[PDB]
RNA sequence: GGGGCGGUCGCCUCCUAAAAGGUAACGGAGGCGCCCAAAGGUUCCCUCAGAAUGGUUGGAAAUCAUUCGCAGAGUGUAAAGGCACAAGGGAGCUUGACUGCGAGACCUACAAGUCGAGCAGGGACGAAAGUCGGGCUUAGUGAUCCGGUGGUUCCGCAUGGA
RNA sequence: AGUCUUGGAGGUAGAGCACUGAUUGGACUAGGGGCCCCUACCGGGUUACCGAAUUCAGUCAAACUCCGAAUGCCAAUGACU
RNA sequence: UGGUGGCGAUAGCGAAGAGGUCACACCCGUUCCCAUACCGAACACGGAAGUUAAGCUCUUCAGCGCCGAUGGUAGUCGGGGGUUUCCCCCUGUGAGAGUAGGACGCCGCCAA
RNA sequence: GGUCCGGUAGUUCAGUUGGUUAGAAUGCCUGCCUGUCACGCAGGAGGUCGCGGGUUCGAGUCCCGUCCGGACCGCCA
RNA sequence: GCGCGGAUAGCUCAGUCGGUAGAGCAGGGGAUUGAAAAUCCCCGUGUCCUUGGUUCGAUUCCGAGUCCGCGCA
């Protein structure tokens, strides 16, 4: 089943991406790489 | 290699007169002989296809490959995606190397032997045979051998009628 | 006898594959090699009229060399259809391999294109 | 009670039927065979009774066609309700017969029996018909 | 008096959304106009004409659009500007 | 098609629908309140289903080999449209399932909904051309108020803070 | 706006079997009855007794369409009103 | 004769027959790029022993597939009737499965 | 006439939900005990799921329809 | 008039792809016993209440008639 994500980031704490992601199928905490627009670099993302 | 020097040598000449081609590259090759592994799988035991590949390896020169199941179907309790059965194709010197093995040492150690079947043929120069001992040549090491479940033997030419692939396979070495 | 296709045939779909994303206009005209196995060429072609604007090939008659067909070939045909763009000019050709793949003596004949000068 | 073993959907539209018949017109298996001249329905129990009345006098006399097979379902509501709220559950067969389609092929027999015979399973039809024999 | 009957379970169906040509043959047309509102590839675009996310066809350029075949069976769009 | 009782109330697909679009009924048939870290994005490469014949455990079909085979098979899921120059299948890499947008265009009472070239910043894939602002398209979903959470170069009742 | 010319989109009436279903006979047999005997029918001989699969010929379909108008619809250009 | 294109297969599927000095392709062997979820048929690698057998190109044919109007009809716009769940007359318009036949290729561009 | 229930070994009930195993008493058969029978004690089989159709690798158990029973309702004049 | 239901051995009852008429009771005979019954075995002569289609074959698959029982504003 789908649980919404909101993505964070460790070099920048502000972060807003909102995602979907299954339990059974990532429990683990995801990472994702994106483009930040106040970094305005692209960046690593955790979620929270 | 000796086969290959002997089907270069006689075997060919002596069929291309006697089916009178005007090219002589029309001549009948044998082209791949495959070795297919079957294990009646239906999720009994893992270990059973996990023996079949290295005694196969063993069997032949290289690593065969497990073949994938195509659908599921549940009169085996067969679910698609579980593994079933291994393929290995051999060519080259490969090929003459395992024929050569097979009509030197492997059917005269067979338990019982009679001549090779009459009629497996396709209808169209194919030649399919079905063994069913693991007792290939003498050195795979016969006590680690738990199950019984011989080999599947296809060897494919460019024949295109049977009686060519007939009459090429007997000085090729087949009784029958 | 088993029903082996011919190389070519099947190089035609690849070949079909690649030119449905592109093709050589007025001014951006298309490479387009042949990897035969005896020699290898060189055209230059404008789709818009279907007419070409210069071609090589390793069987010209001059700068014949004992490799035709190998890489050292693929090398000076390659600046040699370069230079044949050159005199009437274009300074720039789209690429379109002839549904082969980019590591041989295509490759050569691409990058004797780039030293001796068609921007891709 | 030719029965469609199988349908697609179980209630079609009534339709309408204008014109001349598509196909089927003249004879074509037997020998003597009956025309209808005019539109109407066709039911199962009249097929079946149009077959007795044809066959059981005809007894030995050769064999018979039909090319007409009730196919198309027709439905009514059941007895006195008010209209509307779905449509009705089906309770029947039918065909359409299209005004110069023959309705049955006879065959081995000779004519007179055979015309007075099709003029006694006429009297079971509903509809106006005509004779026609093979050209 | 009455008998009860219900239970049709069928009254139910879609919005139905507007599908078909919304310029005609020879039309100007601006740019970023669509042409053919299809479900599906019914008709591939041609020259001009792009391919929207929902199989839309819209014209890249102002110009006057043009139908034609394309093969034995299928239709092509265009836009030929003036 | 008097009320009650029964059934239904939103969204998606086809027919009814009268060869543009639209078009009702307690008219006829189904589905939806998801799922997919890949069932995406790029690059590269293929090709089905079924049948016939041989082959053991093994067959009615488990796995091989040949031949025929426009599409009968798939296309996450209902139907419809379309798809074998793939939109079907396989492999590597990766996160464009990006931010700021947006010429115009459809549809529409309004609220809404939908497509969109191209521009800017920074990417991914590929050598490049070029592709990429999720799924092959159409469903997989709700106003405002109020409250929570994170960031704020905003205001904060004399001033400075709160 | 009307009309003439011309360009389109669109699958209805019609028609049709190429698909999907239905459906009729001829032929044929896989295979299910058919009793006998050897007997585990091993098979033979088995009634046209039924009967899959092909072909020949024929019949229908709103949710079938290899086709497919008349009209209506959207336009362009010129001409007239 | 090879390369690449546009044209609805009137381009095809078939059946037969010819060609190779050149070109094209079968072939030779993986050593080093590269590869075979197993393999030099496949990818590439670098040669040239013989081979038109196939691929490919030309020659023939209407078996299949395809294209195909003429006059007939079915339908239908508009009028006008009738005993009117449907038929009929007229100005137009023109069905497809049917044949007359067409076709077993047409036009380039560069390298002989 | 409408709605809702169930349709399982010979009988009575679980399983019918867990799509991926068909079970429990009783009955029946065999053996033991008893002089014999009954109790009592050891052993054992059975149904392949009302029917038909559809989905899926696979339905008893999912979804329709047919049949059999049972419950409820069928009201205002 | 309608919808049903049946009528099958002397009696009570079964009897669906049509696959060569069934069970229990009853009767008789045999077994058992000193005899008898209880018990066991064997022995059925079934126009399946009439009229048609079909079939190699029809309580069977039906059709419509006869008798009786079950419900009808």
């Amino acid at each position: 089943m789908r649980v919404n994500i909101t993505l964070a980031c460790t070099e920048c704490g502000e972060r807003n991406y909102i995602s979907k992601k299954n339990k059974r199928n990532n429990p683990d905490r995801v990472e994702f790489k994106k483009y930040c627009p106040r970094d305005k670099k692209s960046t690593l993302h955790r979620e929270t | 290699n000796r086969l290959k020097e002997k089907y270069n040598k006689e075997i060919a000449p002596a069929l291309m007169t006697k089916f009178n081609y005007d090219s002589v590259m029309q001549v009948p090759k044998i082209e791949k002989i495959v070795i297919n592994m079957g294990v009646g799988d239906a999720v009994q035991n893992a270990k059973a296809i996990d023996s079949a590949v290295e005694e196969l390896t063993f069997i032949a020169g290289q690593k065969p490959v497990v073949t994938r199941a195509k659908k599921s179907i549940a009169g085996f309790r067969l679910r698609e995606g579980m593994p079933i059965g291994a393929k290995v194709t051999l060519r080259g010197e490969r090929m003459y190397d395992f024929l050569d093995k097979l009509i030197s040492v492997s059917l005269p150690r067979v338990r019982d032997f009679r001549g090779v079947s009459k009629k497996s043929f396709d209808g169209r120069g194919n030649y399919t045979l079905g063994i069913k001992e693991q007792l290939i040549f003498p050195e795979i090491d016969y006590d680690k051998v738990t199950k019984v479940r011989g080999m599947d033997i296809v060897i494919v030419t460019t024949a295109n009628t049977d009686e060519e692939a007939r009459e090429l396979l007997t000085q090729v070495g087949m009784p029958f | 006898m088993i029903t082996k296709t011919s190389k070519n045939a099947a190089r035609l779909k690849r070949h079909a594959r690649v030119r449905a994303k592109l093709s050589g206009t007025a001014e951006r005209p298309r490479l387009n090699v042949f990897r035969s196995n005896k020699h290898i060429y060189a055209q230059i072609i404008d789709d818009v009229n279907g007419v070409t604007l210069a071609s090589a090939s390793t069987l010209d008659k001059d700068l014949n060399v004992e490799s035709t067909g190998d890489t050292s070939a693929a090398t000076k045909v390659g600046e040699l259809v370069a230079k044949r763009a050159a005199e009437k000019g274009i300074s720039d050709v789209v690429f379109d391999r002839g549904g082969y793949l980019y590591h041989g003596r295509v490759k050569a004949l691409a990058d004797a294109a780039r030293e001796a000068g068609l921007k891709f | 009670m030719l029965l469609p073993k199988r349908v697609k959907y179980r209630r079609e539209h009534r339709g309408k039927m204008r014109g001349r018949a598509k196909g089927g017109t003249e004879v074509h298996f037997g020998e003597f065979g009956i025309q209808a001249l005019e539109a109407s329905w066709i039911t199962n129990r009249q097929i079946e009774a149009a077959r007795i009345a044809m066959t059981r006098y005809m007894k030995r006399g050769g064999k018979v066609w039909i090319k007409i097979f009730p196919s198309k379902p027709y439905t009514a509501k059941p007895l006195e309700v008010r209209m509307g709220s779905g449509k009705g559950a089906p309770e029947g067969w039918v065909a359409v017969v299209k005004p110069g389609k023959v309705l049955f092929e006879i065959s081995g027999v000779s004519e007179e029996v055979a015309r007075e015979a099709l003029r006694l399973a006429s009297h079971k039809l509903p509809i106006k018909t005509k004779f026609v024999k093979r050209e | 008096s009455k008998k009860g009957v219900g239970s049709t379970k069928n009254g139910r169906d879609s919005e139905a959304k507007r599908l078909g040509a919304k310029r005609a043959d020879g039309q100007f047309v601006t740019g970023g106009s669509i042409l053919y509102r299809q479900r599906g590839t019914k008709i591939y675009p041609g020259e001009n004409v792009g391919r929207g996310g929902d199989d839309t066809l819209f014209a890249k350029i102002d110009g006057t659009v043009k139908f034609e075949r394309f093969g034995r069976d299928r239709k092509k769009v265009s836009v030929y500007p003036v």
